[PDB]
């Protein structure tokens, strides 16, 4: 049982505006925003639903100032990704009531890590259906 | 108010408080925690905290005594040979800074038992009578029936 | 954002009289913010802040129960006394509404250990069998972190596990099968009737099918009693669902070591079952792929590769790019090897930084692996030399010195030789130490030494300890093989610089003094050709797979 090995929604820089680890390969502060910078570097300045880091496939989108991730395996491929990834940043939205940017994540810090809990578990997809995280959060 | 219920495992806490929030006689398992429940006696709601009285729970009252208002020490009178145990878990209660002018009221319970020690005696053996410091009551209860309940929630609300 | 002091402490309130729901979920709110934002709590702050949150619990608003989730998972392990939140998270876990259902499952079993395994059983079996994916997939988690406490309990809810497996719903199933597999595992058999049921069967659920194939994956024929098949009639060996992960995963085990064989309309030993999803957008990287295939990689890598190569060739962007060359090298074998080598040579052109080291690396590791004759790895390793100049590094000394002395030695010290011509002192400590070994060594009556010594004598004069020590003991040895050599030994040594430096010096005096001074029995035991310090595999074709297409 294992898909997600993170989540991170990051500003444009990589710097943690959020990161929820549904690994146990990152809990220090340090290394955490280690491997944001890490990811938002080769994934960001090219939008593609695959980038190739660390030997893992990551997916990955962007807003305005800000680029979500979900990284997972590389015996997948970005579909199966891209999905927890669509509920990412559909789920913050809808939650937020606001679209994903810096400002609304900041405008709602409690919305958005309850809404990324109940997407992944520990990097099983736990949910990956917007509407369903949304009501099951409670802002 | 804000009421703090203790005593020795089986003297009839949570029978007490469920009697008094339910008008009913529960089946009560082993209070391994505390239950905490609110409580309407003419115009007060008391806040009641039931907190286990075993002896890994024993161990954590002392995160209850904070903003104590009044302590309700439940007693079984028909054990006599915990009788002391229980008066030397009340006496360093009394020690406690928290609970420093807490309104004390002991319920010498299961009085409905034949060879249930009177609340007298009770009173003789937890050493009530030396405590100078704040307000004390005993009060005979049996939790099945609801006798002596209401007289306890009435002393405590005169505090 | 916060300061993570001042709000552990402030939540000390709850833990007496105050409950405010409203301020301590902000004040839960800040502690997760604190973890989020990247912050470490303080450990007394932390214990206190854990007992007085119990307290809360009593209070039952939807935001304020989820915070409290939340708040003990991240506070459990930096907290004491923490099982009185057990009682309450039974108390939330039983109210009917997913907000608490399926986070109090995940909370209480994570703070669950043996001795309350038994607790939350009756409340984890009515959560289990849900086909509301939130309230059952977080049961189905939650009993997997529960195996570790105790086995048992978790065990009994194999029933109820596998009563969430029926469901085509794709949460519900990937984590009731995965969690299965892991759960009533005692013997590979009672697991292997749990996937047989499941397996006939055309899901409509990707993740489930992911996690079973790799169960799966292995010849299994004794599913559910037996079976005269490995049959998997669920997309391992079948394609009943195409969707370009599931598919490539199924397609690369099934062909060479049957999950079952191929079908009419499930490939499943032929090499289609990837390449007919292999034209797509950037879902492709899945799809292009390979590995094993029948009966090598090869008849397949012809499908596919219009795909691989345009974007490997055109994209300089680094995200397709990189899946370009991983499909690339997964299209490839022993055969593909003369197209992998162009374009591989090619990719470079487009990220040229490390990814240029790693493409004259790659056409040297290529011709080592897949053999296009050992001669023209070292011929790729010179174009190596050549291009970076200094991203060869010391461990390329050593592994271009023990390779090439397997065929190539003569050949190498003479390249070398020329290659040392470059630049003087930013060509590094390597190559100086690469030209001055296999010159010290081979002792060149290929070409004459006096070109490679005169080369080498101008690198150490300002280039690192580790070389002009090298420089010493080499010529010492050189001395020792070769006595021809002496003459020039002599007039390098007394030099300020291969001997009367600092490191240099004291090896020197040694190597010198045994040389000069001393019998050379020792000098000639020494030289047993003037090999290198170790011998190693062959280190850099491996190196060089994963890092092209990161």
């Amino acid at each position: 049982l294992y898909t997600v090995k993170a989540i991170l929604i990051l500003d444009n820089d990589g710097d943690r505006l959020f990161a929820k680890y549904y690994d146990d390969t990152y809990p220090s502060v340090k290394e955490q925003k280690a491997f944001e910078k890490n990811i938002f570097n080769k994934t960001h300045r090219t939008d593609s639903e695959i980038a190739l880091l660390e030997g893992l496939t990551v997916v990955y989108k962007s807003s305005i100032d800000l680029y979500f991730y979900v990284i997972g395996s590389s015996y997948e491929n970005e579909l199966m990704l891209m999905a927890v990834l669509n509920c990412l940043f559909d789920s913050l939205s809808q939650m937020l009531r606001k679209n994903v940017e810096k400002r609304a994540l900041l405008e709602n810090m409690e919305g958005l890590f309850l809404a990324v809990d109940e997407i992944v578990d520990g990097g099983v997809i736990l949910e990956s259906d917007p509407q369903q995280v949304v009501h099951r959060v409670a802002l | 108010m804000r009421i703090l219920m203790v005593g020795l495992d089986g003297a009839g806490k949570t029978t007490v408080l469920y009697k008094l929030k339910l008008g009913e006689v529960i089946t009560t398992i082993p209070t391994i925690g505390f239950n905490v429940e609110t409580v309407q006696y003419k115009n007060i709601s008391f806040t009641v905290w039931d907190v286990g009285g075993q002896d890994r729970i024993r161990s954590l009252w002392r995160h209850y005594y904070r903003n104590t208002e009044g302590v309700i020490f439940v007693v079984d009178s028909n054990d006599r040979s915990r009788i002391g145990e229980a008066r030397e878990v009340m006496q360093r209660m009394l020690n406690e800074d928290e609970l420093r002018n807490a309104a004390w009221l002991v319920f010498a319970n299961k009085q409905d038992l034949p060879e249930a020690m009177s609340a007298a005696e009770i009173t003789e053996k937890l050493g009530l009578h030396s405590i100078r410091n704040r307000p004390w009551f005993i009060q005979a209860t049996c939790a099945t029936s609801g006798e002596g309940l209401y007289e306890g929630l009435e002393w405590l609300s005169n505090s | 954002h916060l300061e993570k002091s001042a709000v552990l402490q402030e939540a000390r309130v709850f833990n007496e009289t105050p409950i405010n729901p409203r301020k301590c979920a902000h004040i839960l709110t800040k502690i997760l913010y604190l973890i989020n934002q990247g912050e470490h709590l303080g450990t007394t702050e932390a214990t206190e802040a854990f007992f007085a949150m119990t307290k809360l619990f009593q209070s039952n608003d939807p935001t304020l129960r989820r915070m409290c989730y939340l708040t003990i998972k991240e506070m459990s392990c930096i907290a004491e006394d923490v099982i009185i939140v057990t009682s309450s998270l039974t108390k939330d876990m039983t109210g009917k509404e997913d907000n608490y259902r399926g986070p109090a499952v995940r909370a209480l079993c994570q703070i669950t250990d043996s001795t309350m395994l038994q607790a939350v059983e009756r409340y984890m079996k009515q959560a289990i069998v849900d086909k509301v994916p939130s309230v059952s997939s977080s049961a189905l988690v939650s009993s997997l972190h529960l195996l570790k406490c105790s086995f048992d309990v978790v065990k009994r809810w194999v029933n109820e596990a596998q009563e969430a497996a029926s469901s085509d719903n794709i949460m519900v199933q990937y984590h009731a099968l995965g969690l299965l597999y892991h759960v009533r595992k005692n013997d590979r058999l009672a697991v292997s009737k749990m996937i047989s049921k499941f397996t006939r069967h055309g899901l409509k659920s990707p993740f489930a099918y992911c996690m079973m194939i790799r169960v799966a994956s292995k010849q299994l024929e004794e599913e559910d009693g037996s079976r005269d098949s490995p049959l998997f009639d669920f997309i391992e060996s079948c394609l009943r669902n195409k969707h370009e992960m599931v598919v490539y995963e199924a397609a690369s085990a099934i062909v060479n070591l049957p999950g079952c064989s191929a079908k009419e309309l499930a490939p499943a030993v032929s090499v289609l079952q990837l390449f007919c999803s292999s034209p797509k957008a950037a879902l492709r990287y899945a799809a292009v792929r390979t590995l094993n295939k029948v009966a090598m990689k090869h008849p397949s890598a012809v499908t596919a590769c219009n795909l691989d190569l345009e974007n490997l060739v055109t994209d300089s962007n680094r995200s397709i790019a990189t899946l370009a060359i991983t499909t690339l090298l997964k299209t490839g074998s022993e055969s593909s090897i003369d197209r992998l080598m162009k374009q591989i040579s090619s990719f470079m052109s487009e990220i040229s930084d490390e990814f240029k080291v790693v493409v004259v690396q790659a056409i040297s590791a290529l011709c080592q692996k897949y053999p296009r004759k050992h001669a023209v790895l070292m011929n790729f390793l010179f174009t190596m030399l050549r291009e970076e100049g200094g991203f060869e590094y010391k461990r390329a000394i050593v592994d271009c010195i023990i390779s090439i002395i397997e065929e190539n030695s003569e050949s190498k010290e003479t390249g070398l030789s020329h290659l040392c011509e470059f630049i003087e002192d930013c060509e590094f400590t390597v190559l100086a130490t690469r030209i001055l070994h296999l010159l010290g060594q081979e002792g060149p009556k290929t070409n004459n030494p006096s070109k490679y010594i005169r080369f080498i004598y101008n690198r150490v004069v300002l280039e690192h300890e580790e070389v002009r020590a090298g420089a010493v003991s080499a010529l010492a040895k050189f001395g020792a093989q070769n006595e021809e050599m002496l003459p020039s030994i002599l007039v390098l040594l007394k030099r300020c610089v291969m001997d009367d430096d600092n490191e240099v010096r004291d090896r020197a005096t040694f190597y010198l003094n045994v040389l000069e001074q001393k019998q050379k029995a020792l000098n000639a035991g020494y030289i047993l050709n003037g090999l290198t310090v170790s011998i190693p595999g062959l280190e850099k074709a491996l190196q060089q797979y994963t890092l092209e297409p990161s």
